[PDB]
This record gives C-alpha cells, structure tokens and sequence, in this order.
C-alpha cells in the first residue's frame, strides 16, 4: 500500500523514465526478463513500491508509458530493460502533437485522456490505497507538456489528498530547439502551480554544464544526461524502499520544504561527481561531500544560488554514515552562508540518512532545496513570452484549437504574480 | 579446542612456537596486505603500539599474529622483514580457515562462495581463547577510526586463557 | 505483583528501547531468544516454561522500523504481536499524528494497554518514550497520554522526551511540533525527563572521546540512564527507590515536573586505567555543565531538588561525605526555600555493560537526576524560535488543511509563556 | 586486479550466469541495526 | 572524438628540468 | 546506423555509470555486537 | 488487492511465512 | 592539526614548487604513486600539515598549481612526482599573460581568480584549524607577478589572521631575460608589501653563484636551481612537521625577527653545501656550520650582508646535536662581528632545533635572516624602473588596458619609502 505510480509524459519523459527504471531494476536486482536476483535480501524486501506481481513470480513495473507517436515507444520497447513493462501499460498515439500546447491539450487530448486514465486507475486501486504519483515530463514540446499536465489536471480532483510529484524539464536559456519554447512553458505553469503538489525543475543547460566542468565528459549524449538525472530520483525515493535510522517519505519532504501552498519549485543536487583521474585522488567523507554539494555548479537548475536566498533545503544521505556529521556540517554551512540563507528561519535545512547507498557508492546525497534564486529563469520565461505575445507572432497556430485571449493574459498574470511573490520573501 | 596446529605459529628469528605459548597474553590477528595503501599508513602505528606498551611493561602483554593477504612468496618475505611479531605462513591451510571464520576477505567473494559481507583489508581482530572475536578495533568500519582505534584495545579483559 | 509497562512511539522511541530492552535482557542473563540458560518480573512476564515475554509495546505510523525490529535479531524474544505497523507516516505533523491518521492505531494500542495491565495486580508505572520533534512522536505521542489519563487516571505516566538542540534540530517544522505538543503533554504527564541530541554528542566527544558517534551510540547512554533509574525496581539495594518516589522528591508544584539527567562515569577502557572512580569525585563529575543531558548551563540556574542514586558495592558513608562537599560548594548555589535538596538512592548491583559498546565497566554507576530553574532558558530559546516563524504564519497551511483549525496554535503561545514565568516566580 | 584501484564490479557477476544457482541469494543484510546489534547465529532461525 | 578529456600533453622533461646532480650533492650520496 | 560498440554505449549512458562508481575496495560491514 | 510473495511483507506476513514457507 | 596550503604561481612557482613536493615526499618516505614506506611512527603522525587522506591510503598534496598558460603544468605531470596532485585542483589559463603585470592583474586574471579562490577554500575549509597559506612565485614574470599578487591581496580580507608566507624570486641584473624586468618587480612589491605577512627574496644570480664558487658544479640547470631553494624551503618548515627540543613555527619566525610591520623581507641560506671533491674532507659540526652560515657567497639572495648591518637573524638547525653549541655559536659571532650587527638590539640571533635531519645528512641548518643591507637590490631595481619610465618606454603595453598613470608613481613612492625607511635604520 506504499506505491508510487509512474507516468511517462511525452518523448522526454519516456527516455528519462526508461533510464530511471533501468537504474532501479538493477538496484533492486531485477532481470530484464523480470525475475529476481541480487544476492541481498534488501532488494525484494521493499519491492512493491514500484512493482507488482505478474502471477508467475515475475515482477512488472507500475508505470504508464504515454506518448502521441509510436516511434519513441517502439524505441524503449526494443531497447534493453524495456520488456519489463506489460504490453497493456503502453498507450499509443497516432497523430502526434506538432509541438503545440493547443494541439496536445484540447484537440487530440480528449480522445486519449479517456484511455490513459483508465489504465492509471487499474494500477491505483490495484491495492487498497497509496500515497501518490510521480510523473516525468518536459515544458518544451507538445505531447510532453500538454496532456502531461492535463493528466495532472484530472487526477488532481480524482485523488485530492495524494502527493503529486512532478519532474519538469524546463526550456534552456542559451539554447532552444522546438522554437515555440515559452508558449509550452508558461501555459503549463499557470495550472501546474495549483494542480501539482510538489514540482522539481530540471534544466538542460544546467545538465550539460555539470557534465562538462565537474564531470568532465566531452560530448554528452542525451543518454548520458539521462543517467545523471536518474540518480537524482533514485535517491529522493530511496528511503521509501529502504531502511535508515532517519526515515523519510515524499510527504516528509513536502511538509518540511513547502511553507505556503503556492510555492513548491525545487532545485536538485546529486553528489559525489568526479572524473576518471579525480575518483582515486578525492576523499569520500561527509564534510567534503556536503561542502561540494552546496555549490552552484553541482546544481542541475543553473539559476545561481549566490544571487538568491535559500528559504529552506534538504539533504538525503545514502550509505554507511552516522548522523551528526550530517548535523554539525549542516550548521557549519548554516553559519558560513549566513546571508545566503533566510534570516527568519535558523536551521533552514532538514536532513535524512538512508542505510543503503547506490551501487558502488560510499555516501551520496540528493539535495531537494527550495530557493528564491530561481527568478533568473521565471522572469526569463516571462519576458521571452512578452517579446512574442506583444508582436502576436506564432500564435495563429493556436487560435483555431481553443486558445483565446483571456486565458493567455491569465497565464502571465499568474506568472508575474509568482515572480513578485518570491521577491518579497527576500 | 586447538585453534592452531603444532607447526603453524611463526615469529622472528625463524622458529616455531606451539599454542600454549600464547597463555596469558593478549592475542590478535592482523589481516593485512603487503602492498595495500591502508597497510602502509597503519603498520608504523602498530609498530609503535607494540613497542612502547610492552617494552615499558612488567610482563609480556601483546602478541600480534600477522595473517597475510599477499600474492607471492617473495612479496610475503619482503613484508615479513619490516615486522617483528608473530605470524602465520601464507600457504598453509590456516590462512583460509581464519579468513572465512572472521569475515575478512578481499572482494573475491562470488568466485568462491555465496555469502555476503567481507570486512577486508585492513583489520586487527583481538580474539579470545576459543577462536571467538573478542572486540573489534575500528580502523575501517562504520566508525572508520583509522590510525587511532588502537587506543580502543581492551587488553585487561581479553586474555588467551 | 510488580510490573511496569514500557511504551515507545516514534523512530527515536523504538530505537531507544531497542537498546533498553537489549540492556535489560543482558542484565538478567537470558538469551535473547526468550530462554534462560524472580527479580525479572517487573520487566518480563513468564509465558509457559522458560519463555520470557517483554512488557513493551512498539508504536508508529510508518512501518519501516517496526518491521526492522521484527525481522531483526530479536524476532523470538520480542513476540511478533507486541509490535504494531502503521499505514503512512505522520510526516512531521502534530495534526496528522493526532487527528487524521492516529485514530486507526490508538484504538488497537489502547486495547493492548488494558489487556496487558489486567494480567496481574500491582501495576506501578508507564515508561513513555517519545520524540517531541517528530510528527508521530508528538502526534501519536500526545494522543496516547490523554487517553491514558482517562482510564488510568490514578497512576504514573513517566516520560522521556528528547528535546531538540538550539542548533541541531534536523527538521524545519520541528519547533512547530515542540510548542504545540508540550502544552498538551503538560497536564497529562507527571514526570518528564528531557534529554538532548547535541548534549550527549558533546559527552561522547569529551569523556568517552569518540570523534564519531551515531544514533545507536546515543542509545547506549540513554538505555544506561533509564536502567540506573530502574535499578532499585528490578533488583535489591539498601535504600530502594521506586516509580512512585521519583516524583515524591522532585516535583513541588504540579506544573513544574520537567527535569534533567546525567550519568557518570562515561569512559572508555583506556579512561578507567588511571583515575579514582571514588564516591567523593563522581558527584563532582556529574554536576558540571559539561556533563548533563540537556546542554543547559545551571551556573545562572539554581538547583532545587535532586535524586542521586547509585549502583554497585558502595557504602552510604562516603556518600554522606560527598553530599556535604556539594553543599559547601559556592558555585552550585542551591535555592533558599529548601536547605535540604538531596536524595541518595543506593543499590548493590554492579553496573552492567554491553560487550561491544565503548562504555567501559566500573563498580559504581551514578545517574544524576535534577530539577532546576535553568529550564527557563531552554524553553525561552524555544519560545523566540516560534515567534520568528509565526511572524507571517509560516508552515500553517499544512496543519489547517489536516483539520486542525487556526486558533489552537495561539493558546500554545501563552501556555508555554505561563510555564516560562513559573520558573521565575519559584526562583524568587 | 585489486592493486590498480579496481574500478568495476562486473567480475562478481561472471560466476552467476543463471543467477539462480542457490549460492548467492539471501546472503547479506546491510541495515544499521545489525551494525550495532547482531551476533553470531541468533538472527536466522526457524520458528518452532 | 569520444574519449575522456586529454588534459596534459606528452612532455619530454629534458635536462633543463631533469635535476639530479645537486640531488646527490645535497643528500650526501657518497663518492 | 553505425552500430559500433562505442556509439551504442555512449547513447546508452554506460560511461556515466563507470565514472559514478567509486574505484576502491567497497563493501564494509562488521557486526560489533558480541554474544 | 495485490498479493505478493511471502518474502514481501505486505499485509499479514509473520503468520503467512510460517504456515506456507515460500 | 594545523594546515599549510601551498600555491604555486607562475611558471617559476610551478617548477620550484614541484621540486619542493619532491624533496618533502622523499622526506616523508612517500612512494611516488601516493603510498607510504619506511615503517616509522614519527613521519606519518604529522603528515596532515601538507597532505590529505584520499580514502584510499594515498596522500594528496595541498598544492594549487596555476598560471595562465597550460604549457607549464603540462610538463610537471609527465615528470616524476607529478601524479600526486589532484587534476581538478589544477586550474588552467588559455590565453596567457604577455609577460606583464597588467594583463595578469586586471584583464585575464580577474576571470580566473574566481576559480582559484574556490579551490583555495576547498582546501582551507576542509580542515579544522589552519596555520597559514604559503605561496611560491616570481616577481619578474608576467603571470607570476600580475595576478599572483592579486591572489595574495584578495585572500587577505577573508583570512587576515593566518600567517602569509611567500617565496618570491627577483630579476637578475647581470643576466636579463624577460625583458620587462623592473616594471614587474617594482610595481608588484608596492602591493606585496602590505598584503603579505612574510616575504623571502631570491635572486637567480645568487643561486648561480653558489653553484660555481661553492659547489664547483660545472653546468647548473634550472631544475638544479629549484633544488637549492627547496632545501631551505623545507628547512623553514622542519619543526612544523617534526618534533624538536626547541621548536620553530611560521609565526615563531615572523614575530621574532621583524621589529616593524612594513619590514618583512628576508634573506635565506642552506648549509652544508659541499663540492664534488670536498665531502669526506670537510667536517660537519656546528662550529663550522655557523661559519658557512654567515658567508656572503653562501647566501641565496644577491643582497650583500657585509655592506650593512644585520637587524635580526635566525638559524634553525636540523639533526641530532647539542643545543648549546647551537647557542654559544650565536653568541661569539656577535662578539667578533659587532659592526656587522645592529647595536640597539643585543642578541640579534634566534635559534631553534629540529631533530630530523635531511636524508643522508647528519646535520644541516637554514638561514632566516633580516638585514638592513638589502638596499643594493632595492635601488638597483628602482633606478632601472625610473630609467625606462622617464623616457616612457614600453608603456603602451601597460596603459592600453585600463591603467591610469598614477599607479606607477605611487609604486615608486612606496618603493623609495621602503628605501628611506630601511636606510635610516643603519
Ligand atoms: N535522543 C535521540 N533522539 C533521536 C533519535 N532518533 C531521532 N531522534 C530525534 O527525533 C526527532 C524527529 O523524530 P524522528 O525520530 O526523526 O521521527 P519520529 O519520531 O518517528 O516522528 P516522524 O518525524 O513523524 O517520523 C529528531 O529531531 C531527533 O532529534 C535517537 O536515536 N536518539
Ligand atoms: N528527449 C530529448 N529531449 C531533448 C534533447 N535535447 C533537448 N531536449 C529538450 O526536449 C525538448 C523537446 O520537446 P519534446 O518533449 O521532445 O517534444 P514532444 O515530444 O513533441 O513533446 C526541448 O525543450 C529540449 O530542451 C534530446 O536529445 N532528447
Ligand atoms: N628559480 C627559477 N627561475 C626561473 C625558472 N624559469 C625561469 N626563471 C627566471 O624567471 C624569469 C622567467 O619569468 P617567469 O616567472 O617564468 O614568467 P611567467 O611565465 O609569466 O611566469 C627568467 O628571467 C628566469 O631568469 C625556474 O624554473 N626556476
Ligand atoms: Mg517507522
């Protein structure tokens, strides 16, 4: 009855979910056929968090692969660790979104929302009750954002008291494919700010910067970026599936981080991260891990925390470490970065310890922290929107499918209200 | 029981001692590798610990039996020359008996047997009379108190009685 | 005949008692399968032939640690029905641990309480082991005490609360949990023992001189200080002190029952080779600010009443000499409304130790138990902690969404303020 | 290849080619409670 | 290209920085 | 499609798994509890 | 209501491992 | 314990610091892979002063290798004792200073000093309590003087109370490569006089003099010259890491020599230094070691000791010796040489004993001297600076990147203030 139902939203959500399920199947010792291995009892000890029985002793993932074009769902099926999913979990789209918000949300949404909810109900009341859902999606494309957040928009009133954990890949500042980037970005945020319980931002150019200057790889494929983010939510949900002397849940993170119900946009760290010559020469200990973790270049949301104030933060540890080196190196960071935190909360950040680490890791931290430094992108999306909305261009692709003026103006009205909301908490 | 055979213990000056020789002395096993960088950083501190506390002593208080993790006869004797106390020859059956007995091996695990943990190099296991682990000195453990855990030796209550 | 029921709520409570019941079965010599290879009856009941069942109940809303004890080493001595698994965690909320999800566990837990107390007459007390900062430790921790004061209203509910450190709190909504559970814990408990995390962290650094403690190393010391409190219960001594007596000589007014502890010696094997563990110095070594369990400096405080109970082969003659040594000291300034301030408990049992833990052995263990007016500062830092977070109603939408209406935040302010001023008006 | 800072763990999966040979399964437990409280053989027993 | 960063080139440390000489002249390495 | 070994392991992110491992002697677990 | 193996501890498992060892 | 953070600045600093790390590695018995040999307690008990445990039994030097051209540190890694350093600790430049103070300090050094500070506080914060920062550089080279002294100045305001000891190598009059010699020397001293606690001065012509006249060495090379400086570079730190009957620390030498804060420039020397045919014929004892100690040709700085007065001096011995033959040999050199010592201070000599000799040597000593006769290098640097300044020669390479004309004038005003301050203490 502790389950998290995964939802794969759009093409970006399919690859980031396929890599995530791979790094947790072999974490839990699972054959791509579906049998159990792994030489440690902990791996099946909590196996129903993400899986279910297949009435033959086989383990099947509890995820809903969803996209509007069958090519990418054939690619994850033909790939390794793709035969785990039962064939009925996949839902097919035929027409495919033309990278348009109005196309994914209104026109062909209603002919697939009837199916993709029927498949996520049968996973939900497969047990008596659960704690909530997790989804993975992007704000750049059409099918990755349109019914990716409309799926949220129906399950919000379906299961009201359940955590709604969403991984959003935001459009990059410096680089931009799919030229209508802010049109999918702002029109998804203006309902995700009240229909999603807890959201994490994943920035593309942040990920390339991590893999170039602190991970030192030269030509990062999207699969390489997929593994760096797959280790992020392998840690944030690790204590739901594994013991520790400081237990934590996703609701535990939600209450300790979200002060006010409007503001739930979170930055993510994963440490340690070194290159081939630096793995052997760098110590592995808590005081150096936390101090490397509180860096801007580790952060996979590259809005500079030096230009903002950490309202609150959180660190979940993974490995055979104690608790007080988590504690007094928390307060050592607290008094050293006295102005980098917020003054009316002393001891800003919560912490956790989980016993098992990832495979071949000594101590690892996932860093879910709420900071107001993130305005450098939300005013960037807002003024990139008003550059194109004022000139009216690239909007007649949207008018004939249900978009109109007063929902557009409501989008920046909810946008700059949230931008000015964080400024006054400063 | 008789933990060691008649011709197993092996000290400096190249002579054998029997098992009754360890009567009334604090007995400890030194699972260590010759080329291991942990052992390079730790062996000088065991040399001083063995130095001062029994030289400034009324009776013989400490014996350490090196039990080796090495790979060669020539590498065994090269580490042997830098070390005075008791030991066990590598290619007797004894090394791989106390290896599985005290859970001290070196990630060679699945190609030999399907158990779990290893608690490998380095380690000192001070032991009792009946081959029991007496207490753990935490060099590389959850405490990971390397180079200092020798002060946690409880020498009065651990005797080979 | 003689029995005490131990209750554990929260993850701190379950692992503290995971070290307490380990140290209890180590005392009586019973193998931890329940088999022994009449004095144990206050902690264990006899079920059949040679089988010992603990008088403990394990409570939480989150099943990842009750099932860890169940599958752990103590699977058979701990009979599988004393442990209770919950549905979902209270998630750092008093409102969740008390109002919404606590109703499905409090009914089963109380059905256990009166069917564990009806077995034999002569019930003596309860050892409530709770964490004030935790959501289920204060939520289900609170919810059990008013229901225990309704049915067993004429009995003793002794408590062990782990107060947070000023700097180490490991949670953000932690001061919200502490303020809003202490008022409801106030008139439903009768003895409160406040410990601290960073205080025992300082102890482990200083006199037991580990650079590297963890929660289980915290749990060795707290299991020792509870065991010394219950030393005269289980076994025999000269001046035996029982559960009905810890409040007899510490609580002068029904409001003032919050109280500190310490322990001496807290040493290693190399730390016992070289010094007196004499009676004339252990009391001195248990009174400094670098020795208590709450990091609360009593030099600007004023000592009020204290039990000083011993265990081991110890004679009350040099105990009496050590008492006059303290009274003649000027730095430990006792109150003027009682010239007498001491009890000297005494028991013959040698101080047990855990083989493996760093706490070495001694033939004298001393727990200092002390009520003092120094609590005014440790609750005042707790008060201004809440006032800074309550400036613009932070983290309150979680609590009011659970059903706990806005407005009973606010009398918790002036109820703890009324408790804070109680320390000044008793010390004048 | 220990001494040259061994960087891969796939050598431990060479022997279990079916991974169902009854040798490695159910052989370890890595919780802090067994780090502090677990001794020689009273951990895995049948219930009579 | 696919490999890790080449950080440092091949570097023949010639006699300009191949010290010795004063090495044994200061370390007293006997005649 | 250029189905060579280094192309396939790059897009599958096997190199990031190699560097994210810790290259020294790994699994330490001793039971300090004595009978 | 999903039913798992006895080594997965959901619902009653102490009184499920002992009658049917699975 | 207490930590020394080495920084190697410029091409000169990288090479002389590499020989420093070699002469201290064999001093501690460290295998060039990073491991240990020698089986002695006394060596590794204090190795944290210059090394860090890297969770694998290897000791990583606390050295920040940097300059603006990658061609320098590319050679020290391929050389011996080069792989001990951490690769991410190495911070690179790409354009390189064009042999000038100004492109170092202002233009191409501002964007690199951000990453330089980050790795300095990476090493400094990671320990409990730190002793001081130690920096080897040159006061004649472009990157060794330009942003090398900017690194000296900028670390002062965050860490003003730890000791600040630097080794600086000055241009030579008789051999003048690096054609802008006095522009780099004069205009760096005026900033290094107020942001550095203790500066030791080295002249290459003096290091050449010890090769010919004392060692009878035929062909001296640049790597040989770096071992001459590395001998007393380790001799000034012997008792920092090893025990002694009379201790010496870096703050011990700083407080006990300079009487006034603006005066902090020293000479240095190393004894014994024998020749090819004079090992087994020269006695090694304290009475002869003090005679080679106060030898004008023995000095590694080309400022003449006998042209003026010794303000203070220090002699830190190394090895096993009787310490009152250390003491009375300080007494009698003041007795026969009264004019060579300053008169308003009795007992100019400070002495201390480190009990660990250098390897193969029974007995050695190092000079930390303080003479008022350092003027012959000050006026000689100053008058070539004014030689090229009054005809405005080679100023177009300096003033073309945002420099006023008054920085040279106040550099000269600080320069002759140092001349006038030292000359009135004759
Ligand atoms: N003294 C002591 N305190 C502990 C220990 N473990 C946790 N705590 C305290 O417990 C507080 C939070 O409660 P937790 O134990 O983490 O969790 P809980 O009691 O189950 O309540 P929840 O947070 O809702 O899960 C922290 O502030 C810790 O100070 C322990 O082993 N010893
Ligand atoms: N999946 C994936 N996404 C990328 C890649 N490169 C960039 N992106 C991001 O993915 C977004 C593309 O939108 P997408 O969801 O794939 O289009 P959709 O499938 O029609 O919804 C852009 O905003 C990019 O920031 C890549 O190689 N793979
Ligand atoms: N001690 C020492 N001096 C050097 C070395 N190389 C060059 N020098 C001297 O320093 C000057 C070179 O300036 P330098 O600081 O290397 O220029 P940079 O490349 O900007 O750092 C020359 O005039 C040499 O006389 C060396 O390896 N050691
Ligand atoms: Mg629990």
């Amino acid at each position: 009855m502790r389950e998290i139902v995964h939802v794969q939203g759009g093409q970006c959500g399919n690859q980031i979910g396929a890599k995530f399920w791979e790094v947790i199947s072999d974490e839990h010792g699972i054959d791509p056929t579906g049998t159990y291995c792994g030489d440690s009892d902990l791996q099946l000890e909590r196996i129903n968090v993400f899986y279910n029985e297949a009435t033959g002793g086989r383990f099947v993932p509890r995820a809903i692969l969803m996209d509007l074009e069958p090519g990418t769902m054939d690619s994850v099926r033909a790939g390794p660790f793709g035969q785990l999913f039962r064939p009925d979990n996949f839902v097919f789209g035929q027409t495919g979104a033309g990278n348009n918000w109005a196309k994914g949300h209104y026109t062909e949404g209603a002919e697939l929302i009837d199916s993709v909810l029927d498949v996520v109900r049968k996973e939900a009341e497969g047990c008596d009750c659960l704690q909530g859902f997790q989804i993975t999606h992007s704000l750049g494309g059409g099918t990755g954002s349109g019914m990716g957040t409309l799926l949220i928009s129906k399950v919000r009133e379906e299961y009201p008291d359940r955590i709604m954990e969403t991984f959003s890949v935001f459009p990059s500042p410096k680089v931009s494919d799919t030229v209508v980037e802010p049109y999918n970005a702002t029109l998804s945020v203006h309902q995700l700010v009240e229909n999603a319980d807890e959201v994490q931002v994943i920035d593309n150019e942040a990920l390339y910067d991590i893999c170039f200057r602190t991970l030192k790889l030269t030509t990062p494929t999207y699969g390489d970026l997929n593994h760096l983010v797959s280790a992020a939510m392998s840690g944030v949900t690790c204590c739901l599936r594994f013991p520790g002397q400081l237990n934590s849940d996703l609701r535990k993170l939600a209450v300790n981080l979200i002060p006010f119900p409007r503001l739930h946009f979170f930055l993510i760290g994963f440490a340690p991260l070194t290159s081939r010559g630096s793995q052997q020469y760098r110590a592995l200990s808590v005081p150096e891990l936390t101090q490397q973790m509180f860096d801007a270049k580790n952060m996979m949301c590259a809005s500079d925390p030096r230009h903002g104030r950490y309202l609150t933060a959180s660190a979940m540890f993974r490995g055979r470490m104690s608790t007080k080196e988590v504690d007094e190196q928390m307060l050592n960071v607290q008094n050293k970065n006295s102005s980098y935190f917020v003054e009316w909360i002393p001891n800003n950040m919560k912490s956790s310890v989980c016993d098992i680490p990832p495979k071949g890791l000594k101590m690892s931290v996932t860093f879910v922290g709420n900071s107001t430094a993130i305005q450098e992108m939300f005013k960037r999306v807002s003024d990139q929107f008003t550059a194109m909305f004022r000139r009216k261009a690239f909007l007649h692709w949207y008018t004939g499918e249900g978009m109109d003026e007063m929902e557009f103006t409501e989008a920046e009205s909810n946008m700059n209200d949230l931008v000015s909301e964080y400024q006054q908490y400063q | 029981l008789i933990l060691f055979p008649e011709g197993s213990l092996k000290n400096s000056n190249n002579t054998v001692i029997p098992q009754s020789h360890l009567k009334g002395k604090s007995v400890a096993l030194y699972f260590a590798d010759g080329a291991d960088p942990k052992c390079a950083s730790l062996l000088p501190f065991l040399l001083n610990y063995y130095r001062t506390m029994n030289e400034g002593g009324a009776n013989q208080k400490i014996e350490i039996i090196f039990v080796s993790l090495d790979r060669d006869r020539e590498a065994f004797e090269s580490h042997r020359a830098h070390m005075p106390w008791l030991s066990i020859d590598l290619e007797n059956p004894l090394t791989e008996i106390l290896k599985r007995h005290f859970r001290v091996m070196k990630e060679y695990e699945v190609p030999t047997y399907g158990y779990g943990s290893r608690t490998g190099v380095p380690s000192v296991i001070v032991i009792g009379s009946d081959g029991r682990e007496a207490q753990f000195l935490p060099i590389c453990s959850g405490l990971e108190e390397g180079d200092r855990a020798l002060l946690r030796w409880d020498w009065r209550n651990t005797k080979f009685a | 005949m003689r029995e005490v029921i131990s209750i554990h709520v929260g993850q701190a409570g379950i692992q503290i008692g995971n070290a307490c019941w380990e140290l209890f079965c180590l005392e009586h010599g019973i193998q931890p399968d329940g088999q022994m290879p009449d004095a144990f009856n206050t902690f264990f009941s006899e079920t059949g032939a040679g089988k010992h069942v603990p008088r403990c109940v394990f409570l939480d809303l989150e099943p990842t640690v009750v099932d860890e004890v169940r599958t752990g080493t103590y699977r058979h001595l701990f009979h599988p029905e004393q442990l209770i698994s919950g549905k979902e965690d209270a998630a750092n909320n008093f409102a969740r641990g008390h109002y919404t999800i606590g109703k499905e566990i409090v009914d089963l837990s109380l059905d256990r309480i009166r069917k564990l107390a009806d077995n034999c007459t002569g019930l003596q007390g309860f050892l409530m082991f709770n964490a004030v900062g935790g959501g289920t430790g204060s939520g289900l921790g609170c919810l059990l005490l008013e229901r225990l004061s309704v049915d067993y209203g004429k009995k003793s509910k002794l408590n062990f609360c782990s107060w947070p450190s000023p700097q180490v709190s490991t949670a953000v909504v932690e001061p919200y949990n502490s303020v809003l559970s202490t008022h409801s814990l106030l008139e439903h408990t009768d003895v409160a023992v406040m410990l601290d995390n960073e205080a025992i962290y300082d102890i482990c650094r200083r006199n037991l001189d580990i650079e590297r403690p963890t929660y289980t190393n915290l749990n060795r010391l707290i299991a020792q200080v509870i065991s010394s409190l219950t030393a005269s219960l289980r076994f025999d001594g000269a001046l035996n002190v029982d559960v009905t007596e810890f409040q007899t000589n510490l609580v002068p007014y029904p409001r003032i029952h919050f109280m500190l502890s310490s322990y001496a010696p807290i040493i290693s094997a190399e730390k016992a080779y070289h010094e007196q563990l004499s009676v004339a110095e252990i009391t001195n070594s248990a009174f400094e600010p670098a020795s208590m369990m709450a990091k609360c400096d009593p030099r600007h405080g004023k000592y009020m009443a204290c039990c000083l109970m011993y265990r081991g082969d110890v004679v009350p003659k040099d105990v009496n000499a050590a008492v006059a040594t303290i009274k003649t000291k000027r730095t430990i300034q006792f109150v003027d409304w009682c010239p007498t301030g001491f009890k000297c408990g005494i028991n013959y049992q040698p101080p047990t130790v855990v083989p493996g833990g760093d706490l070495a052995k001694v033939m004298r263990a001393v727990c200092m138990i002390s009520n003092s007016t120094a609590i005014a500062e440790v609750f005042s830092r707790m008060d201004h902690k809440f006032d800074l977070m309550y400036a613009k109603r932070a983290f309150v939408h979680w609590y009011v969404g659970e059903g706990m209406e806005e407005g009973e935040f606010s009398e918790a302010r002036e109820d703890l303020a009324a408790l804070e001023k109680d320390y000044e008006e008793v010390g004048i | 290849r220990l001494d040259a800072h061994n960087d891969q763990k796939l050598t431990s999966w060479r022997i279990p080619h079916p991974l169902y040979t009854e040798l490695p399964q159910g052989s370890k437990y890595e919780t802090h409670y067994r780090q502090s409280y677990d001794y020689e053989d009273w951990a895995r027993r049948p219930v009579r | 290209d696919w490999s890790e960063k080449k950080l440092f080139r091949k570097a023949v440390v010639s006699t300009v920085f191949a010290s010795d000489q004063v090495a044994e002249r200061l370390r007293q390495d006997l005649p | 499609f250029a189905q060579d070994a280094t192309r396939q392991r790059a897009l599958q992110g096997h190199r990031t798994a190699d560097l994210l491992k810790t290259p020294f002697d790994y699994d330490l677990f001793h039971r300090t509890r004595l009978p | 209501m999903a039913i798992h193996v006895s080594r997965t501890h959901r619902e009653d498992y102490i009184r499920s491992l002992t009658p049917r060892p699975a």
